Formats: C-alpha cells, structure tokens, sequence
C-alpha cells in the first residue's frame, strides 16, 4: 500500500540498467511427401485403383 | 453427465480476477505510470492530470483553472455508463457468442 | 540487440529503471507579486524550508528563476497556491 | 475400435493443449502486476469519484 496524500509526491534519485532477453519462433521443418510410394508402394494394381 | 463428454473449471476464480483488476485500479490510482516500469512512487492526482494534459499538448493552466468543470463532466460521463449499458440489449453480443 | 538461433531470434532490451527514492512536499503553482507561476518543465518540491524546481525521472534541485516558469494567469483561481519569492 | 490405430491419442493431445492454451490466455492477460495494492480509506481525489 502506497501513502498516498494530496500535498506529497516521491522522486528518484539513482538509476539502474537492465538488460532482459525474448526468444520467439520464426520457421519450421519443411517436408514433402509422395502419395504412391506411401499408400501403395510399388504395386501396380494398388496404383490403378 | 452427457456420454464421455466432461467440463473442466478454469484455474483462476472469479475472485482472483476481481483481484487483480482492483490492485491494477489502486495502482492507476495513487501512483499513475510509475508504476508500470519500476517502484511505484506517489503523487496527488490532480497533478497526475496535468501531467496527461500536457501530453497531449495542452498546458498546466488549463486544467489548473478549470479543475470543478472537469471533475463534473467526468462524473457525468461516469455516470451514464451503467444506464447506456443497460439500456441496449445487445451490448454484450461478443462475450455471448462464444457460450 | 538481435541475436540468431536454431528456428528463431533472440533480442537483447535494454532498459531504464529508478531506484533510491524519497518523498518531498508539492505545490502546484507559486504566487509571487500577486501572479501565479507555473513550471516550464518539472515539479516544484519542497525540502522543509525552500523551494525548488527539478525534473521529474531525477532528483535535481535548481533555483526557482523567471527562466524556468511562466506567469500566465492570477493568484486566486488555483487551489492549493503556495506564496514565496521568485529570483530575477 | 483397437484395430483402426491411435485417433484418440490425437484427440486428446489436440483437447489438452487447448485447455492449457485457455489457462494461459488468462493468466497472459490478467497477471500484469506482482503486487496486490490497497486504496486509502479516504477516498477524496481533488473532486472523482471513482
Ligand atoms: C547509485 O547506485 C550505484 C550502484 O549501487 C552506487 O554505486 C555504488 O556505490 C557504493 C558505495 O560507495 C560502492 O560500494 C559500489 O561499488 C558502487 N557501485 C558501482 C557499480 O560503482 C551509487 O553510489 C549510487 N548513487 C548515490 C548517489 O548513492
Ligand atoms: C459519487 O456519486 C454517487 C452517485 O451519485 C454519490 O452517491 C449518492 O449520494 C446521494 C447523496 O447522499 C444519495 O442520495 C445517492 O443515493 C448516492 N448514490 C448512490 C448510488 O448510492 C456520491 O456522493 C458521489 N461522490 C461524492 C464524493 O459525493
Ligand atoms: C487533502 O487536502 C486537504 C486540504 O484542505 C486536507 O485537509 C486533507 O487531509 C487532504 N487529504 C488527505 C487524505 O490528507
Ligand atoms: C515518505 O513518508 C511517508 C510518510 O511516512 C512514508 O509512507 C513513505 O514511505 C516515505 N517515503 C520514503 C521513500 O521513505
Ligand atoms: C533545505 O535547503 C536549503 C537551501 O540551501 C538548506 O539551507 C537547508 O538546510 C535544507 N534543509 C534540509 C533539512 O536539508
Ligand atoms: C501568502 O500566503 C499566506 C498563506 O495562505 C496568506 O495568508 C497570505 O495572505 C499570502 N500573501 C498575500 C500577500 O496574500
């Protein structure tokens, strides 16, 4: 609780410097992927269907 | 309780919020911005307005002049808040879509 | 200041933050030779005995100086007016 | 049902992080400060009400 009153004010008089860090994301893995080789594999029939 | 389907209760209480908004409003109160980047330090409120006054380019005096008129104005403006929000009935429209 | 790393960036804030404070006594206005004075730029304290002007994010007391204020207005409008003398 | 694969684990990670994330938005929001104040019990303020 601060001592709050109407004629009464606070001032500083010595400082300090800080340094604080931040880490935010920017990109993410790319990949590809093939239908055929997945699903079907090398299988002709599986492919046709 | 439905089939499988279950509400879980938020980790803060109504409480606790009604908490932190007053001390944020204390705050705002008897000390200004000061205390948003370090120790709070006081400061009587009407000089905490001609502070924000002279922020945006107008000087002490006017305010210092004219502190009953504002005081009133800003009361009135307080005031009519709670009857504008009751009167329309679809004030809160966006906190009710989501339920 | 940026720094680089694996799927991201890191930033290094610097900042400024007071400390060592200590409370004073404020008037918001001077009255001298039936004028009001303001401050250009500051807060007028008080240390007990005088009066002073400084800036606000540090203590620095100066001379209260016809340099440093403004006239601009009468002395029986402001509330809370404190009488003293003002140096040329 | 066991024979079609691991849909739940999915459903239930997917859930779980929503309700974490809905923690968080809070907490992100509301706890700016890390002192409780107090208001004077005089409540004069050059003429506001508040
Ligand atoms: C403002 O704070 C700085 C930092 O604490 C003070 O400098 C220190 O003073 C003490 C007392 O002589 C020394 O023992 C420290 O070695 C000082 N620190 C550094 C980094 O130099 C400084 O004195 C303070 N200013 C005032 C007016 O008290
Ligand atoms: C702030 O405004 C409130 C609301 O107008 C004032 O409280 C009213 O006071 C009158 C006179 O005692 C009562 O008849 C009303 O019923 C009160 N209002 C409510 C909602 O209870 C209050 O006086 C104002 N603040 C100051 C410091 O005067
Ligand atoms: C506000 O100033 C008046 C001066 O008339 C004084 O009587 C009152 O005590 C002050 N308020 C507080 C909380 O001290
Ligand atoms: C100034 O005095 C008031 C009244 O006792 C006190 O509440 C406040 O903490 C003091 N300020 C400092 C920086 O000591
Ligand atoms: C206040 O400042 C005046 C100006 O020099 C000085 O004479 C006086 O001793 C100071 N009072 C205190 C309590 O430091
Ligand atoms: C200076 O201030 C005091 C304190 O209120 C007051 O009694 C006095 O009348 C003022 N001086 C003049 C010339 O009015």
């Amino acid at each position: 609780s601060v001592a709050y009153s109407n004629n009464s004010i606070a001032i500083p008089t010595n400082f300090t410097i800080s340094v604080t860090t931040e880490i935010l994301p920017v990109s993410m893995t790319k990949t590809s992927v093939d239908c055929t080789m997945y699903i079907c594999g090398d299988s002709t029939e599986c492919s046709n269907l | 309780k439905f089939n499988g389907l279950t509400v879980l209760p938020p980790l803060l209480t109504d409480e606790m919020i009604a908490q932190y908004t007053s001390a944020l409003l204390a705050g705002t109160i008897t000390s200004g911005w000061t205390f948003g980047a370090g120790p709070a330090l006081q400061i009587p409120f009407p000089m905490q307005m001609a502070y924000r006054f002279n922020g945006i380019g107008v000087t002490q005096n006017v305010l210092y002049e004219n502190q009953k008129l504002i005081a009133n104005q800003f009361n009135s403006a307080i005031g009519k808040i709670q009857d504008s929000l009751s009167s329309t009935p679809s004030a809160l429209g966006k906190l009710q879509d989501v339920v | 200041f940026p720094q680089s790393a694996p799927h991201g960036v890191v930033f290094l804030h610097v900042t400024y933050v007071p400390a060592q404070e200590k409370n004073f006594t404020t008037a918001p206005a001077i009255c001298h030779d039936g004028k009001a004075h303001f401050p250009r730029e500051g807060v007028f304290v008080s240390n007990g005995t005088h009066w002073f002007v400084t800036q606000r994010n540090f203590y620095e007391p100066q001379i209260i100086t016809t340099d440093n204020t403004f006239v601009s207005g009468n002395c029986d409008v402001v509330i809370g007016i404190v009488n003293n003398t003002v140096y040329d | 049902l066991l024979q079609y694969g691991s849909f739940c684990t999915q459903l239930k990670r997917a859930l779980t992080g929503i309700a974490v994330e809905q923690d968080k938005n809070t907490q992100e929001v509301f706890a700016q400060v890390k002192q409780i104040y107090k208001t004077p019990p005089i409540k004069y303020f050059g003429g506001f009400n508040f």
